[PDB]
RNA sequence: GUCUCGAGCCCUAGACAGCCGGGAGGUGAGCUUAGAAGCAGCUACCCUCUAAGAAAAGCGUAACAGCUUACCGGCCGAGGU
């Protein structure tokens, strides 16, 4: 039902393509309040019990794309 | 006596109060 | 060394000299187990394979005698089953059991029938496209099963194109 | 091939091997690209669940699928390397 993680990051960023070299070349940006909205959406997709660990799975795709958190 | 086996027994004894060999060892305690 | 083998209830085994006879409901198997300083005896209801020597050569045979006796126990009870499937590409092969020998006719277009003799008490049953070799003596059954596959040997032409022949499907 | 002597390491908290079971999700990573989803190539190689389970070691596919490897559990039981 709920679309993939790679698509949900590109909507609230404004950028389409990633990078030639991840983590070494920073492209997009996010904030803490913006990751708390993506954590509410995926409930049957993630295996995490709490909302605390549900955010870590989204961050575990972000830093390996070129997204810096402020 | 491996260090990870000692840490595992202390993790099982923690979830009794609150491998089948490591469970038996933890129950005997 | 000494290895004691407990005899099953369905089985009863007698022994004289170097020969061991193992009887059961599926039949009887007599084998000769002869090697230097290895004594195989029947102690009531256990088979004892012992030797005063512990060298690699003696140890190899003690372990071989063990598996030979354990296999005889299985043979006289549940028996030994080898399943085979007859495959052909162009020429319709005619496999038939004619007496104490299994005959394969019209193999690869041959006018002359290919045949092999069945080893002892081994029974070969055929049900259309399938063949099932069975009996108490694994030595006899294993060989008769092998003999059938070896019978369609082709050394002259490519095996990958000319694949016709009965092949072993099930190993026990 | 076989005999003999030494050293290190692992083992009844169960070793070596075999067999059974599990080999999971985020996500078919991103870039490349019509596509590439462990496995053409470039870069990274991160965290959840958990007793394990690689951003995949080897095959396999046009690409999937499919088969096992790592890794965990079970059966077994004495030495093993
Ligand atoms: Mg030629």
């Amino acid at each position: 039902g709920v679309p993939p993680t790679a698509e949900l990051i590109k909507d609230e960023a404004g950028f389409e393509t990633g990078s030639g070299e991840p983590q070494e070349d920073f492209v997009a940006d996010l904030s803490v309040d913006q990751v708390k909205q993506i954590a509410e959406q995926k409930h049957p997709d993630l295996l995490s019990y709490d909302l605390t660990n549900a955010a870590k799975e989204v961050v575990g795709t972000c830093t390996s794309l070129g997204v810096t958190i402020e | 006596i491996p260090e990870w086996k000692q840490e595992e027994v202390d993790a099982i004894v923690e979830m009794i109060e609150s491998r089948n060999t490591l469970l038996e060892r933890a129950l005997d305690d | 060394p000494r290895v004691e083998l407990e005899i099953p209830e369905d089985v009863d085994a007698e022994q004289d000299h170097l020969d061991i006879t193992v009887e059961g409901d599926n039949g009887s198997v007599t084998r000769r187990l002869w090697y230097p300083d290895i004594d195989v005896s029947v102690d009531g209801d256990t088979v004892v394979i012992e030797s005063d020597e512990d060298n690699a050569k003696t140890m190899s045979t003690i372990g071989t005698f063990q598996s030979h006796i354990e296999n005889m126990f299985h043979g006289v009870t549940e028996g030994w089953e080898y399943g085979m499937e007859v495959f052909y590409s162009h020429f319709p092969m005619q496999v038939n059991v004619e007496g104490d020998e299994v005959v394969i006719e019209n193999f690869l277009g041959e006018k002359a029938p290919r045949r092999t003799t069945i080893h002892g008490d081994t029974d070969v049953e055929i049900d259309g496209e399938e063949l099932t070799v069975s009996g108490p003596d694994i030595e006899a059954v294993g060989q008769t099963a092998a003999d059938i596959e070896q019978l369609t040997r082709i050394n002259d032409k490519d095996v990958r194109v000319f694949q016709d022949g009965v092949y072993i499907t099930r190993k026990p």
